[PDB]
RNA sequence: GACUGCCAUGGCGUUGACGGGAGCGGGGGAUUAGGGUUCGAUUCCGGAGAGGGAGCCUGAGAAAUAGCUACCACUUCUACGGAGGGCAGCAGGCGCGCAAAUUGCCCAAUGUCGAAAAAAUACGAUGAGGCAGCGAAAAGAAAUAGAGCCGACCGUGCCCUAGUGCAUGGUUGUUUUCAAUGGGGGAUACUCAAACCCAUCCAAUAUCGAGUAACAAUUGGAGGACAAGUCUGGUGCCAGCACCCGCGGUAAUUCCAGCUCCAAAAGCGUAUAUUAAUGCUGUUGCUGUUAAAGGGUUCGUAGUUGAACUGUGGGCCACGUA
RNA sequence: CUUCUUCACGCGAAAGCUUGGAGGUUACAGUCUCAGGGGGGAGUACGUUCGCAAGAGUGAAACUUAAAGAAAUUGACGGA
């Protein structure tokens, strides 16, 4: 094979990176409560509907609002 | 040497990420606002598993005997349960069942459906802090099935509070009397 | 075990306490209260059983092996 | 095209089994490869021992460099060149230790890029280099 | 395991049974005793109180009264336990299943056992053999095997054979039709496969096994005095029991 | 012919002998619509075996392995004359290696063997077995709870322009809360060979025990395949990512971190193998003009394959009947 | 022997495909037979057997790799 390299930088992104924060947040359910949770999260509430099946909303995370 | 027959049981459900398989299966999963899709699997199996007899049955050269043994025994728990029935007697439901007829028929949610319970779910956590005589034991396992006659039954645990001529230090929590005797005991 | 609270058992009932002297055995005699069996100790004299077949007369009570 | 039949049995056997030595994974499997050249017998894990930390960046356009090590497969006595997912953990490798391998599904190709390389260190010492990584894990007892 | 299945034995434990002994009536188409004293009149219930038959001997069998728990009991043999004084024969109901089957004393003061063979013995003495643990010395001059033969059993008499032939009523005992009944139709010679057996059973529904595994029990139902297992050997339509039973 | 002694000249093999290859071999096991693949250590049987190696005595019975005998290889002990060992039992140890639990209880049941409960003195014996201990391979079932009030929300119906509103519904929350309520542990009567794994929830008519970071959620993804970011921040062909397609040289969709999300879930990652997908070895059901493949050419025993024909019914009647 | 007009659906990825084509076949099945079964490594190896002698015959794994191929199509281009 072509294969090229020599170890010099090794580390660094990760370490650059600063190491933020796993920000806390509520306990969710679990097991049954997390189920019939999920149901309700996944679908339906508050709410009417077009037509569309789904999308997330991760994206907006560069949002508008 | 000597052995036991133990076994293994019960299989899960071919490759993922389909979005309709996701979604159908869901769907019913958000009626019933379960705990696994495990459950479902156990559907899957157990639906396939007749559904599998049926199709081998229907085939069979007509007059002759499993058709009927079987028929009959299928038919009638099934019916019997209140799943099948007598119009789905050709067998030709039996071919065509749904997955629904029997979560419809777990008994928990034929409950809630009974009225009992405000949903479900209401009916999963009742049943399961000990709620509802039918059996030996209340239904201590909602996971169960019917059968058509438990249909009737479904009442109290005369021995829970819930139908006690008395109650007891929980669900009320009587204990909270104990704490005045003890804490408020003058 | 679990299956709580619960109470259903089964019985049984003797004609003499001869019939169940004989029946009964000492630990569910004791479960009673009527005698006991032989004296366990974990195969402590097993020890014996292992000398014994090769080995005539003497010995004389007490008679011994790896236990030093 | 085949024809041939009723009483020709005997043919049908030999070809197709004359054609199955023939056919490659047939033949692989059949033959035996793996404890041969390959080093892991087959098998699930394997103990060896680290050499050296090695480098890699990619074929083209591929480029930068991932890195992995020489090994020394220790109940065979095998030389091998392993991989390291992440970034850092070089300093999990230590020096000599004697290390904990995993190969690659791959057909015995290589993972990623990185051409031939069909095994990854998956604990160096017992630790579970994977673990650490993470870092659902402490240092190894030395 | 080899456990014989059609004594009934079951799930766990068992590895061996009590295993039986030599002594006639063979391991396979034996029903030996121990199981009978646990497992079939049920108040001995133990190894334990089995154990204390033993050590307090007492089971009884006709003939000998018997000390062997693992001697095979099989075809009529009659049991009386003096304590109740409760008889009971060995012998097949349908399905082709075996029973401890309740027998008055005095027909279970008798029974019959199938020749299977017949010799010389050592002076223009002749002996019988029976396909279940008889030698019997002088018997008629010209009985043969597969012919049944009656036995006083409270003495030490024969009380018959019969001058065998087909359209004789059987009882199927083995092959297939274990359990069967069916006077015999008839046996073709079938050298060296043995005779193969035409039968029909009490419907008059006919149906074939070997013709090894016939005992002729009769003439005009029994000619034997002995019990006669409800249903007397058809083998039918489960379908219907399945029916019948839930009411 | 087991073997001698004599004699004949055989015997086997291309449906393949001989040799050489690979594991004990079955039950079975495993997975394929179907057709099929693959396993079968091990708990089914049957067999096999037993320090290595041979040999024997005895007994009804073994080459008999917690018998001998000698040899090989290894080992103990010795005041070192000599003497002497053999867990592929079981637990233990080490060892090896990727790699696998206890010097635990007990002798009930089961078997099993033995003598065969004066048990008149209760009373064989059992590392088989059975009980536990060890034991996230596996199969069974499951936990974070209910409800209301307010906030608030979206979603309809209409007022109304819509809206407030009202009405019509569904749904959020630091609010709010009374209200749900097992874990979980305990009167325990109540087990168990023993020891043990729950407890009626009575009786101070059991005390006790949930709304929380609690009394707890994982794991792995987010270009695509394959669910799931539009990008917060990092990062900068680096770090590193990437099953394979590829990210990445900076305003990257896949890299770094964050957040959000997703997927499955108390399981999930992984490995290796193996099964299908594969009629992608094909009997079913491949291919072979240019994509692999029909020889330069012919004969030709082997091989296969091989056509017809004398198999058949007939007659009659009845009527109905299309 | 056609050529091959011309026709056949058919068959084919096409290109193309006659006498009785590559037709009448996954609606998969006249016989017999050879061959073939990713690609590369190698048709090679002291592998082996004919053969005077070339070399044929017979014939690999290691190692390696993500394609390689095919026809058409359009485009581009040509010291056409």
């Amino acid at each position: 094979g072509k294969v090229h390299g020599s170890l010099a930088r090794a580390g660094k992104v990760k370490n650059q990176t600063p190491k933020v924060s796993k920000q806390e947040k509520k306990k969710q359910p679990r097991g049954r409560a997390f189920k019939r949770l999920k149901y309700t999260q996944r679908y339906l509430a508050k709410t009417l509907k077009a037509g569309e099946k789904l999308r997330m909303n991760k994206q907006p995370p560069g949002k508008a609002g | 040497r000597n052995y036991n027959n133990f076994n293994r049981v019960w299989k899960a459900p071919r490759r993922p990420f389909e979005k309709e398989r996701l979604d159908r299966e869901m769907k019913l999963c958000g009626q019933y606002g379960l705990r696994c899709k495990r459950e479902i699997w156990r559907v899957n199996m157990t639906l396939s598993k007749m559904r599998r007899t049926a199709r081998l049955l229907l085939t069979l050269p007509e007059n002759h005997p499993r058709r009927l043994l079987e028929g009959s025994a299928i038919m009638r728990r099934c019916h019997g349960y209140g799943f099948l029935d007598e119009d789905k007697d050709k067998l030709d439901y039996v071919l065509s069942l749904t997955v629904p007829d029997i979560l419809e028929r777990r008994l928990q949610t034929v409950v809630f459906k009974h009225g009992l319970a405000k949903s479900v779910h209401h009916s999963r956590v009742l049943i399961q802090q000990r709620h509802i005589a039918v059996a030996k034991q209340i239904v201590t396992i909602p996971s169960f099935i019917v059968r058509v006659s438990s249909e009737h039954h479904i009442a109290f645990a005369d021995a829970s509070p819930f139908g006690n001529g008395r109650p007891g230090r929980v669900k009320r929590v009587k204990r909270n009397a104990a704490k005045k005797g003890s804490g408020g005991g003058d | 075990k679990f299956g709580g609270g619960k109470t259903t058992g089964f019985g049984l009932i003797y004609d003499d306490l001869a019939a169940m002297k004989r029946i009964e055995p000492n630990y569910r005699k004791a479960r009673l209260g009527m005698g006991k069996k032989k004296l366990p100790a974990r195969k402590s004299v097993k020890e014996r059983r292992n000398r014994n077949k090769k080995i005539r007369g003497k010995a004389k009570g007490k008679m011994q092996t790896k236990k030093k | 095209t085949k024809t041939n039949g009723q009483h020709a049995a005997r043919k049908l056997v030999r070809l197709r089994r004359k054609n199955r030595w023939a056919d490659k994974g047939w033949k692989k499997s059949h033959t035996f490869v793996a404890q041969k050249a390959n080093p892991f017998g087959g098998s699930s894990h394997a103990k060896g021992i680290v050499l050296e930390k090695i480098g890699v960046g990619a074929k083209q356009p591929n480029s930068a460099i991932r890195k992995c090590v020489r090994v020394q497969l220790i109940k065979n006595d095998k030389k091998i060149i392993a991989f390291v997912p992440n970034d850092g953990c070089l300093h999990f490798i230590e020096e000599n230790d004697e290390v904990l391998v995993s190969g690659f599904g791959r057909s015995g190709h290589a993972v990623g890029d990185i051409p031939g390389v069909r095994f990854k260190i998956v604990k160096v010492s017992s630790v579970g280099l994977y673990a650490l990584y993470r870092q659902k894990k402490e240092k190894p007892r030395n | 395991l080899y456990a014989p299945k059609d004594w009934m034995l079951s799930k766990l434990t068992g590895v061996f049974a009590p295993r039986p002994r030599a002594g006639p009536h063979k391991l396979r188409e034996c029903l030996s005793l121990l199981i009978i004293i646990r497992n079939r009149l049920k108040y001995a219930l133990n190894a334990l109180e089995a154990q204390m038959i033993l050590r307090q001997g007492l089971v009884c069998v006709d003939g000998k009264p018997r000390k062997d728990g693992k001697y095979p009991a099989g075809f009529m043999d009659v049991v009386e336990i003096p304590k109740t004084g409760d008889r009971f024969r060995i012998l097949y109901d349908v399905k082709g299943r075996f029973a401890l089957v309740r027998v008055s004393e005095a027909e279970s003061s008798i029974k019959m056992m199938k020749v299977v063979n017949v010799y010389t013995g050592t002076g223009r003495i002749p002996v019988a053999v029976t396909h279940d643990g008889h030698r019997i010395r002088y018997p008629d001059p010209r009985t043969s095997r597969g012919d049944t033969l009656v036995y006083d059993v409270k003495e030490k008499k024969v009380l018959d054979l019969i001058k065998i032939g087909n359209g004789k009523v059987v009882m199927v005992t083995g092959g297939a039709n274990r359990g069967r009944i069916g006077e015999i139709v008839s046996i073709e010679r079938h050298p060296g496969a043995f005779d193969i057996a035409r039968l029909k059973d009490a419907s008059g529904h006919e149906f074939a096994t070997r013709a090894t595994n016939i005992f002729v029990i009769g003439k005009d139902m029994s000619s034997v005095p002995v019990t006669l297992p409800k249903q007397q050997g058809l083998r039918i339509n489960v379908i219907q029991e399945r029916e019948e039973k839930l009411i």
